[PDB]
RNA sequence: AUCGAGAGGAUG
DNA sequence: CTACCGATAAGCAGACGATCCTCTCGAT
DNA sequence: CTGCTTATCGGTAG
């Protein structure tokens, strides 16, 4: 019930099968490069390793689980502060050093919207939105160490059917705020004249 | 495996060799604190692994319709009634066993009439 | 099909029609038989697009 | 096959564990680094006499730290393999830059031991796992890269 | 390992026999009571007073059967050498090419153990009249023109070359064409323009015969 | 013939025992995987051809 | 999260099954994975069916809705063309809908449920039959049923069918690619394409 | 007449 | 024991995608 | 489910 955006998440894992070692990064909605997952949890609200670790893994007892996540938290101990957790998510401009204080403030409603915009988009939400994105790298590995099956593609559950309403709807929608911004545009002819 | 954190701060642990005593210490990059070794350990890689093969076992599975029923006895309790399934670990070379779950008591057992088993 | 257990990999539920055309089919074989004959219409429709791309 | 041979299986069987590529990969149960620092006395139970017989003391170091690895009793009936000839293609690849030790097929339980060696930035850890890793992928054991399953039709 | 010093040895054999099939195949004179040297007699002969294969001690020249004149006033004298040092940089360039420039030769065969810099590739053809050639031990251990996908090719002289222009009306550019590197024209030793005849076998009628010009 | 069909459903029959058997010794792991091939390889191949064997 | 869903569930199913929670929602309890999945987007496909449970007393495992229900259900279809100068008129589809024995399944839930074919020769006894004297040579082999702990049960199979597709006499006795030829003909066959 | 979309027929 | 050359392994991009036929509908 | 361009790797020469 709030249009149609549609905002993409991919969550990656670098390197293949006997690799050097495999890092997990992320792809963000108006954001150049991916980032390491460590640097986003830390962003959220979440600070220390082994806290980071719980979000993610819920059984402290499988390790290989836990053996794959220490090139993660190894290619995050240059940030461990809140404060510049968000330094890193801010090469939106060419050096936009006039908002050293604003390109923060960029990130911390990207963090709100662009990010996970089901869940919520309000404020007071953080620990909501990283038991979450704690849960997609707990299936991104579930199956990288060969647990359970990839997701099928053509399964009939995960598919919908755009019927007459809804068409009509997405329609609609799109028309009646054409013709609400055909009002404003008509009132800043107005005062000016009288009018009426 | 099983490697440790840090109290206090509470991050990640690195290995470091007492160059005079010769032992094991881990320690955090941030406070500073550092705690002796319990076993010689360090790392562990596995390319055939047994784990992962019996999952999502409960309390509440002798319940689910979708899996099958078979004559199968228990060799601690002796009822007929369980469940049973193939590796959960859906690999590509993995066996063809069966792993059954004793119903009246709660037990864990399989169909491999060789290789020895540790669960 | 959610007419069956899990893991069971006999005949009848992997898709082997015992019955002839003449006595007929069951419910799932026919489902099933039609999953198969499918296929042909799938290729003729677009492998064909190859097959004459080849000859020019 | 040679025309001086014709339906000699044995000669074909040869000729196939001759060919077919086989990686130390292929052979590895687990793979596991530990801190062993008495060299003549190891940390280890399962490892009593290896370690008991070697017989160094026919010459007669060192080094800190250790790295194990577990062999499938498995692939090394299928595969035609001895402990000693592994153990050989190991050593014959860095040269004398690292000690190696092994037990007998007869044994029960099949094991590898090495050790870093010897010059004259510590940090010495990180690395002997790029070795413990090119020692899987790009060990050759017998055979020719780009070959695998080879089958034996008449 | 004592074995593996035991086929190192008998694959430097087949590889020496190899060469000579060739040698003789380009026009040269070499019996075949010479090539057919079975194992024994060269476990001596070859090696030193221990059991390793001395290559220096393998070299020797060509010359052309009494025939080869008749169609190749030209060809005359080729050399060919072993090797014992695996790399070769610049400074063992330096001393092969001295020798035959001096000998006055025209062809050279260099055959290598393991493989060639490029700082030694670089001063191998700015030395004419004569030209010299090279091969890696592991391509040379079988021989390539022994086998059944492969027809017998023929180098044809000038004069004669005209001929097959003239009597199908061609030009050089409508003939079809064969590769310089190409492991026979190698096996020979072709050049820009030398043209070779095909009798390759066929189904439809007994034999057929094919022409390429080489590039 | 009324002789036949009863036949045939009884040719059908002991080749749908013949999988019962592969499968019952595949799953207490006695089934030997064929050189350069999957142990769930050999048992896909095996059934398959003890079903259209059965059929023609 | 929540802690014990044996009888958490049961009380979904129950309300729902009552009318009291829409029967177009749909809820997936997973044992294996430990989740529970309650679904409420529209383009959910969906299809009757059955309801089956041992809930009965003196008899075993059966269906729900007896002779007894598919009396009332003619004594409607029938009430409704001679005598219909309103003589108390009622029991619908609908009606069905509520008693609870007709559950609207979407195909993600589809995953969790063991589907009887046959109501009848579908749990009545044994015999058994299979080899055992006598039976009718000339008939169809049927699998049989050899699981039995159902949940619900198929309305009728030639309801897998469509609308030009169940124009077809003895479609199951026809080699598959016949039967979609028949399809795309039927639509252009010739007749009354409407009164008017 | 021109541009644009969709449905159908023949190889199944 | 450092810059200049050169030669290769590594990674983004392209221009293709059956023949013929019948009809209907909406558009600058 | 690619020929061509861009990038980082070793070789011998200032
Ligand atoms: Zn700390
Ligand atoms: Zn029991």
């Amino acid at each position: 019930k709030g249009s149609r955006f549609i905002s993409t998440l991919q969550v990656k894992l670098y390197g293949r099968e006997g690799s050097s070692a495999r890092t997990i990064k992320a792809t963000l909605p108006y954001i150049k490069q991916d980032i390491p997952i460590v640097i986003i949890f830390r962003a959220l609200g979440i600070i220390p390793d082994g806290e980071i670790l719980e979000h993610i893994c819920y059984d402290v007892n499988d390790w290989q689980m836990l053996e794959m996540l220490k090139p993660c938290v190894e290619d995050g101990f240059v940030i461990q502060d809140r404060e510049t957790a968000l330094d890193f998510i801010g090469r939106r401009g060419t050096a936009l050093g006039i908002k050293k204080e604003k390109r923060i403030q960029y990130a911390k409603d990207i963090l709100q919207k662009e990010f996970l915009p089901h869940i919520t988009q309000l404020e007071g939400f953080e620990s909501r939105k990283a038991f979450f994105l704690g849960y997609m790298i707990n299936r991104l590995l579930l199956c990288a160490l060969d647990r359970k099956d990839q997701d099928d593609r053509d399964h009939f559950g995960k598919k919908r059917l755009d019927l007459a309403g809804p068409l009509l709807a997405q329609l609609f929608k799109t028309l009646f705020k054409k013709l609400t911004k055909d009002i404003f545009r008509y009132m800043q002819r107005t005062v000016e004249e009288a009018h009426d | 495996t099983t490697f440790r954190f840090c109290r206090d701060c509470n991050n990640m642990l690195y290995p470091r060799e007492d160059k005079e005593n010769n032992r094991l210490l881990f320690e955090c990059r941030t406070c500073s604190y550092v705690e002796e070794a319990g076993s010689p350990l360090v790392y562990r890689h596995e390319l055939i692994t047994n784990i992962g093969e019996t999952a999502g076992v409960v309390q509440d599975i002798g319940s689910d319709p979708t899996l099958p029923r078979s004559d199968r006895e228990c060799p601690k309790c002796h009822s007929r009634e369980n469940v049973f399934f193939q590796s959960q670990q859906r690999r590509k070379d993995t066996s063809m066993v069966l792993f059954f779950v004793c119903l009246s008591c709660s037990h864990i057992f399989t169909s491999d009439q060789k290789n020895k088993r540790t669960q | 099909l959610p007419h069956f257990s899990k893991d069971d990999y006999s005949p009848e539920s992997k898709g082997f029609v015992e019955n002839s055309y003449l006595r007929g089919l069951t419910p799932q074989e026919f489902f099933f038989h039609a999953m198969g004959g499918r296929e042909g219409l799938i290729d003729t429709a677009v492998k064909t697009a190859e097959t004459g791309y080849i000859q020019r | 096959l040679e025309p001086g041979h014709a339906a000699d299986q044995e000669q074909a069987k040869l000729i196939r564990s001759a060919i077919e590529h086989t990686t130390l990969k292929s052979v590895t149960i687990a793979s596991e680094i530990y801190y062993d620092p008495d060299p003549r006395s190891t940390v280890i139970p399962e490892d009593e006499e290896i370690i008991q017989l070697h017989f160094s003391l026919l010459d007669e170091q060192q080094s800190p730290w250790l790295l194990r690895l577990e062999l499938d009793r498995a692939a090394m009936n299928d595969k035609d393999l001895t402990m000693g000839q592994v153990g050989e293609r190991i050593k014959q690849t860095f040269k004398n830059d690292l000690f190696v030790i092994w037990s007998e097929d007869n044994d029960e339980k099949l094991i590898i031991r090495c050790r870093v060696v010897r010059p004259k930035e510590a940090e010495e850890d990180h690395m002997l796992k790029k070795i413990e890793n090119t020692m899987l992928e790009n060990i050759t054991l017998r055979g020719v890269e780009n070959i695998e399953r080879v089958v034996m039709m008449k | 390992m004592d074995q593996e010093n035991e086929r190192n040895i008998s694959r430097l054999w087949r590889a020496f026999r190899t060469v000579k099939e060739m040698v003789k195949d380009r026009g040269y004179f070499i019996t075949q009571e010479e090539v057919e040297l079975p194992l024994e007699d060269f476990k001596a002969k070859y090696c030193d007073s221990m059991g390793r294969p001395q290559r220096k001690m393998m070299s020797f020249q060509a010359n052309p059967t009494e025939e080869s004149i008749s169609k190749f006033p030209d060809m005359g004298s080729l050399w060919v050498e072993f090797c014992d040092e695996p790399s070769v940089g610049v400074k063992t360039m330096k001393t092969f090419v001295i020798h035959i420039q001096e000998k006055n030769f025209q062809t050279g065969i260099f055959v290598y153990q393991n493989n060639i810099t490029p700082s030694a590739m670089k001063l191998v053809p700015s030395i004419p009249p004569a030209t010299i050639e090279t091969f890696n031990e592991a391509a040379l251990v079988v021989n390539i023109t022994h086998h059944e996908l492969v027809p017998k090719h023929i180098r044809l002289s000038s004069d004669e070359k005209r001929e097959l222009l003239k009597r199908y009306r061609l030009k050089e550019s409508q003939l079809p064409r064969i590769q310089r590197a190409d492991p026979v024209a190698l096996y020979l030793g072709l050049k820009r323009g030398e043209v070779v005849k095909i009798i390759r076998k066929s189904e439809t009628s007994g034999r057929y015969a094919s022409y390429r010009i080489c590039m | 013939d009324g002789p036949t069909m009863r036949e045939i459903t009884e040719t059908i029959a002991e080749a749908k025992k013949k999988v019962l058997d592969v499968t019952k010794e595949a799953q207490a792991n006695l089934l030997t995987a064929k050189h350069g091939m999957t142990l769930r390889e050999s048992f896909e191949d095996n059934v398959v051809r003890f079903l259209n064997e059965a059929r023609d | 999260v929540h802690r014990n869903p044996a009888r958490l569930m049961e009380t979904l199913r129950t309300l729902r099954r009552k009318g009291d929670i829409n029967p177009e929602v749909s809820m997936i309890r997973d044992i294996r994975e430990k989740e529970l999945k309650i679904f409420t987007d529209a383009g959910r496909v969906y299809r009757p069916l059955f309801i089956v449970e041992d809930d009965e007393s003196l008899g075993h495992k059966e269906l729900k809705v007896r002779k007894g229900h598919i009396a009332k259900l003619m004594a409607t279809e029938y009430q409704d063309i001679e005598g219909g100068f309103e003589d108390v008129e009622e029991y619908t589809w609908s009606s069905l809908l509520n008693e609870g024995l007709v559950e609207y399944i979407d195909a993600e839930e589809e995953e969790s449920i063991l589907i009887a074919m046959q109501p009848e020769d579908l749990e009545p006894a044994e015999a058994n039959e299979e080899n055992d004297l006598d039976v009718d040579p000339a008939k169809r082999i049927r699998v049989s049923h050899h699981a039995t702990t159902f949940t619900h049960c198929e309305i009728h199979p030639s309801m897998i069918l469509g609308v030009a597709a169940s124009i077809i006499p003895f479609p199951d006795h026809n080699q598959s690619p016949r039967n979609t030829y028949q399809s795309a003909m039927g639509k252009q066959a010739m007749g009354v394409f409407l009164t008017n």
